[PDB]
DNA sequence: ATCAATATCCACCTGCAGATTCTACCAAAAGTGTATTTGGAAACTGCTCCATCAAAAGGCATGTTCAGCTGAACCAGCTGAACATGCCTTTTGATGAGCAGTTTCCAAATACACTTTTGGTAGAATCTGCAGGTGGATATTGAT
DNA sequence: ATCAATATCCACCTGCAGATTCTACCAAAAGTGTATTTGGAAACTGCTCAATCAAAAGGCATGTTCAGCTGGTTCAGCTGAACATGCCTTTTGATGGAGCAGTTTCCAAATACACTTTTGGTAGAATCTGCAGGTGGATATTGAT
């Protein structure tokens, strides 16, 4: 009866997939791939944010630091569109409390 | 028909290229690779056991690494107006990447 | 998105890892991001250097 | 008879791999060098793997050890967890 | 008059300087087309690093780029630099 | 003596090799490098200033990078039974390192 | 009269230098090089230890973790000798409290 | 220690960066550790590939 | 082969730019003592892993045969090093604000204790796309 | 161009390993409130950055030579892809049955935290000496008649 609990990002990926291509599925292996991808990017960005904070003797990680790290790691237009999405999300979250 | 049908040298190689590039299945057999890993790991620590998926992961890593290596090697070969790869090509590519050994 | 596009190109309705590798290597920016990353069961892009093929003069020659 | 077991990595399989790499014609001497190169790579990885293995005081090698050891050599691998 | 010194740009990185640089690498004989290509290569390298440095600079609300920013920007590209702090 | 003394081609290059390898001073002049950095930085953000040591650090990094690149270039050149480096060699080396552009 | 305080590893490097080569000095630039080198190795080792800890769901960094990271990062005989010195150091410290 | 040995080889009593670079590249293991590191004012080792040096037949040839 | 040219090594000399040594003093490190984790020993279980058997079976070891490849002599021509020159860039020293770097302080930002939901997840119960199969239309290849 | 032999690609079918959906439920998220800390807008100040002109030092754009490097041609080997054959290492598939991964308890060891008391590391003022530079003389490496 003993049982564990392993979390993943699977279900959210599935939602996104149905949003973008309703009549389409995806196998388990690719879902695992996406899981690994997400974890890797998360780790890079957080690590870089941490390093930026520590270099400027600030002990808080804010949205600014994430935005900067994104502009550092990703190239060009991808960064611009992503930053725009993030800014939009912050602007929506902060208003509709 | 009298004589056996015979393709010229190189064509079947190209056939192999397209066929294996279209697909994805692993090319090396499981069991020898298991025996290789087991021997080498034994020489570091004894009586180790291996999960199957670890062996598969090493298999993927090895094949991807080798593929990349052969790619750079082929480029090096073409650079010398040759089509045949040779050991010094492999040494050259590996020496440039820093994978010295 | 890119995966689904390749999927429709190969007439398959379900995404498999092959499609992801095809997507990544065909977009310059993603390839830059993941230039030293190996996708399992991914393979590589079809690519033969032009020089090592045979010459197009493979036809009537008389 | 067994043959140091590196010979399990046979000629035709190496030929197939080179075919995936865009290779059309291969000299006879490649095989030995390739084998050696392969060995080196494996050794490094497994060493690191076993080191992670030794740290947990486990006796069973897990995928995660391999993934980490791969990550640290700059050949990050996707598709087997983490 | 038209000077704009030789382009007011990278072309101030003169040929014999590149020659000296190639000499450091042990090279003996160089072709005439090398120079321009090397310049382009240099620019790209600098571009990336400087971009990152400026970005670090932008995070601290400064208008002066410090050495530390250059160090870190170089470190992220796997070309860590020693001897200027960090 | 009538005719000017004249060294054969290659010797003075070798002399330059030994002389510059024995020393360590920077080979590129400060000012042009300063102007180059200033121009490129101006195109990303305006009216920036630069400390001198930052410029020095960039100078060191650039020269070390170029030195390494010419080294790999020369090896690729030797691989093709030549002694003259050419652009395609540089392209080969950079393509293999992954410093694509 | 206002005055700051920047720490380094200088004085200790000087001590070691006088231990190994009494009739020898060292310039400021090289001492800076050694300072940056020490900082780099410190950062690598601590980060790697952290990653090992986080992967095994252990919240404490111990001597064991440092030893492991050392074996991972450094090659061969250098690792063995350094590990020897570390173990000797712990044995001396733990006894003579 | 390696730096001081190189120092005694060049008859200088004070360690300068050049010596550190010489020590690092001449030990295989340290070179492995710092294979992608640049030492300021360090330069490189003296090394010319054998092939581009002239032939030793530079003497009496009659 | 040996002689001049020129580059470079090596012995010797001097004053100064960092190298080295000597104060105060304060942020930093050790000591008590306590509060608070926390990681290893012990006890269990079920998942996963390891040594065997057997029936193919696709793949591997070996042996021919020949068409394309790899080098090795040879030579045109080109292209890039050596060197001189004048000239042009670069260097280096004349004794104002801007910005990196602190110090205050508090309004905003956010950690922590506890309760209330609730979305995510293991496992049972359906779906179905696609891996196999079969058959026939071209598409390459290759000799003539 | 024109004709035989296999290889690749389309069309049509079918059942199942994997995909998707439906439950139950329990470890996270949100709310609320309260305790704690922090980032950023003002007050200062002392190092550093921005760039001109004059005088001088050193290097570069250019233009003249000419040695030897590239690179195309041709040719004598040679060796590595195709393909036949026979046998044999591997696939698959099944079964057992030991051992280890992972849970759950728990408590003796270990360590964070709040003070208090020493102390050595570091800014800054006095000495110093190794080495940059400079002078001069002896050997080494190029290269020609």
């Amino acid at each position: 009866r003993k049982r564990s609990r392993k979390e993943s990002y699977s279900i959210y990926v599935y939602k996104v997939l149905k949003q973008v291509h309703p009549d389409t599925g995806i196998s388990s292996k690719a879902m695992g791939i996406m899981n690994s991808f997400v974890n890797d990017i998360f780790e890079r960005i957080a690590g870089e944010a941490s390093r930026l904070a520590h270099y400027n003797k600030r002990s808080t990680i804010t949205s600014r630091e994430i935005q900067t790290a994104v502009r550092l790691l990703l190239p060009g237009e991808l960064a611009k569109h992503a930053v725009s999405e993030g800014t939009k999300a912050v602007t929506k979250y902060t208003s509709a409390k | 028909v009298k004589k056996p049908h015979r393709y010229r040298p190189g064509t079947v190689a190209l056939r192999e290229i397209r066929r294996y590039q279209k697909s994805t299945e692993l090319l090396i057999r499981k069991l020898p690779f298991q025996r290789l890993v087991r021997e080498i790991a034994q020489d570091f620590k004894t009586d180790l056991r291996f999960q199957s998926s670890a062996v598969m992961a090493l298999q993927e890593a090895c094949e991807a690494y080798l593929v990349g290596l052969f790619e750079d090697t082929n480029l090096c070969a073409i650079h010398a107006k040759r089509v045949t790869i040779m050991p010094k090509d492999i040494q050259l590519a590996r020496r440039i990447r820093g994978e010295r050994a | 998105e890119l995966a689904g596009n390749a999927a429709r190109d190969n007439k398959k309705t379900r995404i498999i890892p092959r499609h992801l590798q095809l997507a990544i290597r065909n977009d310059e920016e993603l390839n830059k991001l993941l230039g030293r990353v190996t996708i399992a069961q991914g393979g590589v892009l079809p690519n033969i250097q032009a020089v090592l093929l045979p010459k197009k003069t493979e036809s009537h020659h008389k | 008879v067994l043959r140091d077991n590196i010979q399990g990595i046979t000629k035709p399989a190496i030929r197939r791999l080179a075919r995936r790499g865009g290779v059309k014609r291969i000299s006879g001497l490649i095989y030995e060098e390739t084998r050696g190169v392969l060995k080196v790579f494996l050794e490094n990885v497994i060493r690191d793997a076993v080191t992670y293995t030794e740290h947990a005081k486990r006796k069973t090698v897990t995928a995660m050890d391999v993934v980490y050891a791969l990550k640290r050599q700059g050949r990050t691998l996707y598709g087997f967890g983490g």
